[PDB]
Order: structure tokens, then sequence, then C-alpha cells
């Protein structure tokens, strides 16, 4: 959509004196408006690219978030998802929910690896609570003598 | 439910929070709730049906709800 003729012909019609410039500057030459317009492309595409998929600034929307979002879906579309709920059945439940919508319009996989991921925590927190209801159980003194 | 020296207690929602409710038109009513909507109208004497109900965007938390009389 803009070769170096059509970037020119924008300029070339307004007469712009900051394209002109590098025709008038003794330390610049008229071929070098073509350099910079294909640098600045060149620098502008790339930091695009880095925008859009990963910013180097703060306080901006990348990804993270929306794992959090997500993580948190999963226990508003089911409370205390089962440890054998799988991700191809959470998934049907979840396809109402637009939360997900924008986390799997992404990534396939990212879905699949938060499922696994938030699925593993409950499965944990389900054994500990397990295993003390085990020790305080052997913890009671029956004593049994005779 | 409120009449004269009668004050007793009775469907709609009880499991969220009603962010708001109101009258609508003549003898209906709409109670709108953080996750969905519910639009109820008067069957009989003690029962009511909800003729619609709404999603937010497609399922988000509602932050506020006003209405007017018709609106």
């Amino acid at each position: 959509f803009i070769t170096w003729q059509q970037l020119l012909n924008h300029y070339v019609f307004d007469k712009s004196k900051r394209y002109m410039a590098n025709r008038h500057f003794k330390v610049l030459t008229h071929e070098d408006v073509l350099n910079e317009y294909l640098k600045i492309v060149n620098t502008i595409e790339n930091d695009l690219q880095n925008k859009l998929n990963e910013l180097r600034l703060r306080n901006y929307t990348r990804d993270r978030i929306a794992r959090d979002n997500f993580k948190s879906l999963l226990r508003e579309v089911p409370i205390k998802i089962k440890a054998n709920t799988r991700w191809s059945d959470i998934y049907p439940h979840i396809k109402s929910d637009p939360r997900f919508l924008h986390m799997l319009g992404r990534n396939g996989s990212s879905c699949l690896d938060l499922f696994l991921d938030f699925v593993d925590e409950q499965r944990m927190y389900i054994f500990a609570q397990r295993s003390i209801a085990q020790q305080t159980l052997i913890d009671q003194n029956f004593e049994w003598n005779d | 439910q409120i009449d004269n020296e009668s004050m007793e207690e009775l469907f709609k929602l009880s499991q969220d929070t009603t962010i708001h409710t109101c009258l609508m038109g003549s003898h209906s009513i709409i109670q709108v709730c953080t996750a969905e909507l519910r639009h109820i109208v008067p069957t009989g004497k003690s029962r009511y049906s909800n003729k619609l109900t709404w999603v937010p965007p497609a399922g988000i938390r509602i932050v506020c709800a006003t209405s007017s009389k018709t609106q």
C-alpha cells in the first residue's frame, strides 16, 4: 500500500519542506529520502509487531490477565471444578461465557494448559484436606489395653 | 408483601444480589441483578412469570442500573 513514488506523490503534491529538506541539506542525500522512508516503515512495522503481541512499555493490555480472568471464569462456570472433569467437557459449558472466547481466540493450547493448571491446583487442595482428615483420625488417643 | 396491618413473606431470584428493580408501564416489573436480568409480570395472585431474561454484554457483572417509568 505504500510504494516510494506514492509516498513521494503525497509529499511532492503538498511540496513538503521536511521532505524537501533532505535535498536542501548538505549532510543528507536526495535519495536518502527513500532510505529514511524505508527505515521509518521498518521501525514502525517492527514496533507494531512487538506492541500488538509483546509490549515493551508498562500499564497497557498484554496477555497474562486473560489467564486470571479465565482461571476465575472456570470457578464461575462450575463451582469446585471436579478433578475428573475434562478440558473437552468444561469447554462446551464455557462456550457461552464470552470471557473464554477472549482466551480461546488467542490460543487453543493455552486454554487446555490453563484447564490443566487450574484443575491440578484444586486436586492438590483436595489431597491436603484428605491428608489432614486422616491425620486427625489417627491422633485420637484410643490407647487400647487388656 | 405489604397490606394494611398485614405484613407477610413470600421465584424471582433469591441467589444473587439485586442491583435495581422497578415497575414498567402497567402491571409489569423488571429486576436487574449483577449476573442477569429478569422480566417479571404478575400471574394470578401469588404467582409471577418472567417473559424474558437478559445477559449483560454476553456474561459479565453488571455495574449499575437505573430506570424511568417506561424506560
